[PDB]
């Protein structure tokens, strides 16, 4: 059985970045080179591996993380980066081993008048740990006075919608992102090039 | 909880006037301050937000200012459509408390009410209740004290009153007050009187139950 | 041109619950918070709480916590306010209003920019009752006469009043109803006329009470009989 990859890349609904979706890829024929020439990708960059030299490797598990961000935030889905997405939404480790794949989805994810379904976290008391997920909706206390569950002075709703529109500039258009992390554990390898 | 106190409670002004309404907060609220307009039987409408920003499509005769605790709404060249109630609202913290409101009324010359007193109808009496009604017709200003007297004894707790909005033609108010007694209590007394007091003048209209 | 359309007027017994709807039309508002504000008769405005529809996050003023629930159906773009353990003090007009919550729109500072038309909720143990209409006639002369009708003992609001089937309008004052101790309403409607014209002319007040499907026409005698 070939690795269910079209299920991730061709999923109808994609997660909001703050609530990024994980799919675990199990024991299957991992064919990596065909993927790299499966569609026109605006981003295909790998970290400690090649698109062709992966077809001679074995791993315990592959994790496929998927979400939507705007074009000018794709740069943030890389080791060592900063910004709202890397700090408070989706963090890659320093020693990351995987690929980051992205494509423009303005044909799909943009609605006229705005698609307000996609959220990102604007405020957090501290940066996320690598592969951390925060789905909390606590009002963000920037002040000394407590927020009683209601936004106000010094009390900020922590999430914001992108509001993707078709006429938006390239940097502001929605981009679908798939992140493939490659794992090794003290257990038999399951996914192989 | 932040308290918002508006002043004045009401004011009278003429078309063309410049009008100022103030709102004081119990603490500093930065620019978490909005102003709303409401007319009888209608939903409130946003005029000003962020203390000073004119809401899109709202006439430029409306403007807001303020600093710390003290905020003002100014209507520069008052038009007929602008006679209404105005509310401030703080959105600084929960609960997002409103001021008690300011009614902008039409100024005109003083006018004495015409005073009429109505005995209870025979028809009502036959059902065991008596309603005695006092009408004050076409008066200005609004403030008036209406008291009931039965055989010269002043009444309390047995009357209710209501007032119309300012008349479209003459900008006056009318007031209706009802004294409510049982038939039996009504029949005990002779002289029924309604007294209205404005400033230095009191007027009393009466009838004698026995007579007519 | 987004409007917010609310459900109709409601009469409710003490201790029951009411549920009021608020539907976005000419839009499907998903960028916005939905607040609920109420106004008791003759009184000011009072913020009850707000929902953030997108995530179904609802919070309420301390005063209403425990009794109020705000919900939103994302597909219909309908928000709901349910208030329970209703008391006569809960008699008010209830407003929904759209406002902001997101940092992008910080510069509104959570102002409420579009309001529903309101929902009149009446809380009372009284039953529907048509009005009794009694003549108001002086104990009789002056230059000006006043006549009228007392519209007593009806529930619920409203009644409408006309004179001579709408042919007599000038000199007419129809007063706001007052709520009596009995829980029934009462209003007066009066007209002023010259004393000369009392001779030939007749005066009839036409009272309409739609909630009880009752209409009353009352010929007012010139003087008290």
């Amino acid at each position: 059985n070939l690795c269910p990859f079209g299920e991730v890349f061709n999923a109808t609904r994609f997660a909001s970045v703050y609530a990024w979706n994980r799919k675990r890829i199990s024991n299957c024929v991992a064919d990596y080179s065909v993927l790299y020439n499966s569609a026109s990708f605006s981003t295909f960059k790998c970290y400690g591996v090649s698109p062709t030299k992966l077809n001679d490797l074995c791993f315990t598990n592959v994790y496929a993380d998927s979400f939507v961000i705007r074009g000018d935030e794709v740069r943030q889905i890389a080791p060592g980066q900063t910004g709202k997405i890397a700090d408070y939404n989706y963090k890659l480790p320093d020693d990351f081993t995987g690929c980051v794949i992205a494509w423009n989805s303005n044909n799909l994810d943009s609605k006229v008048g705005g698609n307000y379904n996609y959220l990102y976290r604007l405020f957090r008391k501290s940066n996320l740990k690598p592969f951390e997920r925060d789905i909390s909706t606590e009002i963000y206390q920037a002040g000394s006075t407590p927020c009683n569950g209601v936004e106000g002075f010094n009390c900020y709703f922590p999430l914001q919608s992108y509001g993707f529109q078709p006429t938006n500039g390239v940097g502001y258009q929605p981009y679908r992102v798939v992140v493939l992390s490659f794992e090794l554990l003290h257990a038999p390898a399951t996914v192989c090039g | 909880d932040i308290q918002m106190t508006q002043s004045p409670s009401s004011l009278s002004a003429s078309v063309g006037d410049r009008v100022t309404i103030t709102c004081r907060a119990s603490q500093s609220i930065s620019s978490y301050l909005s102003w709303y307009q409401q007319k009888p039987g209608k939903a409130p409408k946003l005029l000003i937000y962020a203390a000073s920003s004119l809401q899109s499509g709202v006439p430029s005769r409306f403007s807001g200012s303020g600093s710390g605790t003290d905020f003002t709404l100014t209507i520069t060249s008052l038009q007929p459509e602008d006679f209404a109630t105005y509310y401030c609202q703080q959105s600084y913290s929960t609960p997002r408390t409103f001021g008690q409101g300011t009614k902008v009324e039409i100024k005109r010359t003083v006018a004495a009410p015409s005073v009429f007193i109505f005995p209870p109808s025979d028809e009502q009496l036959k059902s065991g209740t008596a309603s005695v009604v006092c009408l004050l017709n076409n008066f200005y200003p609004r403030e008036a004290k209406v008291q009931w007297k039965v055989d010269n004894a002043l009444q309390s707790g047995n009357s209710q009153e209501s007032v119309t909005e300012q008349d479209s033609k003459d900008s006056t108010y009318s007031l209706s007050s009802t004294l409510t007694l049982s038939k039996a209590d009504y029949e005990k007394h002779k002289v029924y009187a309604c007294e209205v007091t404005q400033g230095t003048t009191s007027v009393t209209k009466s009838f004698n139950r026995g007579e007519c | 041109q987004v409007q917010l359309v609310q459900s109709g007027a409601e009469v409710k017994k003490p201790g029951s619950s009411v549920k009021v709807s608020c539907k976005a039309s000419g839009g499907t508002f998903s960028n916005y918070a939905i607040s609920w504000v109420r106004q008791a008769p003759g009184q000011g405005l009072e913020w009850m709480g707000r929902i953030i529809p997108i995530l179904g996050i609802a919070n309420y003023a301390q005063k209403f916590q425990g009794r109020v629930t705000i919900t939103a159906d994302k597909s219909t773009s309908t928000a709901y306010m349910e208030l329970s353990s209703l008391r006569s003090e809960d008699t008010a007009v209830y407003y929904c209003a759209r406002g902001y919550y997101e940092a992008r729109h910080y510069y509104y500072y959570y102002a409420m920019d579009v309001w529903g038309q309101g929902t009149a909720v009446t809380v009372s143990s009284a039953s529907t009752k048509g009005p009794s209409v009694f003549p108001l006639a002086p104990c009789s002369s002056e230059s000006t006469a006043a006549l009228g009708c007392l519209v007593k003992d009806y529930f619920p609001e409203p009644v409408t009043v006309s004179w001579n089937s709408g042919a007599l309008t000038s000199g007419v004052h129809t007063f706001p109803a007052v709520l009596q101790s009995s829980g029934l309403y009462s209003l007066s409607s009066v007209v002023t006329v010259p004393s000369s014209s009392l001779g030939t002319k007749t005066y009839t007040c036409n009272v309409d009470h739609k909630p009880s499907n009752t209409k009353v026409d009352k010929r007012v005698h010139h003087h008290h009989h």
